[PDB]
């Protein structure tokens, strides 16, 4: 149950329970010889074994780290151990807020703009400090297709994380039959822990808000030509990557008129009335993922 | 310089609104299966060079559906079901060319599963007809 993760970088599953008896590690220094060999921790002098291997006893975060190995005054190698704790057959979730909102248990939220391949996975920590997290993705699981991820980097504050991946082979126009699967290594100083999402871009989908909306009052009448425009993230062509649209005409208050339009012409004549605004959002017109933030303008 | 038939065009502006429908219909209700893929000719560059190609395998997916909610899985254990059966078959039998011969419990489950796929396959067909219908003509 000790894997490489990276270069120098081994997890250990740790199944815990109160009196947990430690397993055992035994860590062997990279080197062609055996002699005048010592082992420390981290940034300390002090001489925890000697000579090639070192036994060390694991229990909680604390037993890990950078162990290495010296010969006359140099780093031979560094092995860091980190610990991904099973609670009782289940593994700990502790980095990433649980968002609630998709199903339970999702702590990685993944949207696209539109067809391309490209998409963006966000998720949400309390902690602010001593914080890597690496991020895989391909298409399919059998024999897995290329997506290549960038970076994940805080993008705002609760602390947000999110990566931009882009699939290396898109095909936009294609009925999706594997689903792509994202993979976010969490690291919070010595504790590691796993994330997983799997889905179809086409479930992903939100698309930019409405471009442009504006608005042309009609002569002598309240009556109010509503006209936008796709937005400038979405597949083309238009012809082919339709969208569809909901217009809203609402007031400030609680109990004032409403009214709700769906059309898929980007344009629409609505009444308008002192302090209501004019709202349009945009979805896919012919499969059902999520529709856009809307798109608003005062009937000013 | 010549000019030769070519055949009867494809129905474009009723595959179009028949497609739409099924959209429609297929979210109405909240393995081989054929889908889509890349190479079959239905992204938008694919539809002007040889259309005939995406329509034939849009036509496939059609039957296999059909037969799908025409089974046992749908007339069985305890609707949007029969108007999208019966318009599956309206859309396959257009896309139907003169002389071409294109025709060859735990239930509740199966019919997520199918209906779910449906709406993607759906979709695609969607978008190739409505881009057909504005582009070709
Ligand atoms: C995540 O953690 C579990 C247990 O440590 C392991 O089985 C799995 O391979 C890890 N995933 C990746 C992608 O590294």
């Amino acid at each position: 149950e000790i894997w490489e993760l990276k270069k120098d970088v081994y997890v250990v599953e740790l199944d815990w329970y109160p009196d947990a008896p430690g397993e055992m590690v035994v860590l062997t220094c990279d080197t062609p010889e055996e002699d005048g060999i010592t082992w420390t921790l981290d940034q300390s002098s002090e001489v925890l074994g000697s000579g090639k291997t070192l036994t060390i006893q694991v229990k909680e975060f604390g037993d890990a780290g950078q162990y290495t190995c010296h010969k006359g005054g140099e780093v031979l190698s560094h092995s860091l151990l980190l610990l991904h704790k099973k609670e009782d057959g289940i593994w700990s979730t502790d980095i990433l807020k649980d968002q609630k909102e998709p199903k339970n248990k999702t702590f990685l939220r993944c949207e696209a703009k539109n067809y391309s391949g490209r998409f963006t996975c966000w998720w949400l920590t309390t902690i602010s400090t001593d914080l890597t997290f690496s991020v895989k993705s391909s298409r399919g699981s059998s024999d897995p297709q290329g997506v290549t991820c960038g970076a994940a980097t805080l993008s705002a504050e609760e602390y947000e994380y999110s990566v931009e991946c882009q699939e290396d082979s898109a095909c936009p126009a294609a009925e999706e039959s594997l689903p792509i699967e994202v993979m976010v290594d969490a690291v919070h100083k010595l504790k590691y822990e796993n994330y997983t999402s799997s889905f179809f871009i086409r479930d992903i989908i939100k698309p930019d808000p409405p471009k442009n909306l504006q608005l042309k009052p009609l002569k002598n009448s309240r009556q109010v030509e509503v006209s936008w425009e796709y937005p400038d993230t979405w597949s083309t062509p238009h012809s082919y990557f339709s969208l569809t649209f909901c217009v809203q005409v609402q007031g400030k208050s609680k109990r004032e008129k409403k009214d709700r339009v769906f059309t898929d012409k980007t344009s629409a004549t609505v009444i308008c009335r002192k302090n209501a605004s004019i709202s349009v959002r945009a979805q896919d017109r012919y499969y059902s993922s999520s529709w856009s933030e809307w798109a608003s303008v005062p009937c000013s | 310089l010549r000019a030769v038939p070519g055949g009867s065009s494809p129905a474009w502006t009723q595959c179009q609104q028949l497609s739409q429908k099924l959209c429609t219909l297929a979210w109405s209700a909240h393995n081989d299966v054929p889908h889509i893929q890349c190479g079959d000719g239905c992204d938008p560059q694919g539809l002007r060079d040889n259309s005939q190609f995406c329509l034939q395998r849009i036509h496939q997916g059609l039957i296999f559906y059909e037969k799908l909610l025409g089974s046992d899985i749908f007339t069985g254990e305890p609707s949007p079901v029969g108007q999208l059966h019966a318009s599956l078959l309206g859309l396959s039998q257009l896309l139907q060319p003169e002389g071409h011969h294109w025709e060859t419990w735990q239930r509740l489950l199966l019919r997520f599963k199918i209906l779910r796929s449906l709406q993607a396959f759906v979709a695609v067909a969607a978008r190739v007809f409505a881009h057909g219908a504005a582009t070709l003509s």
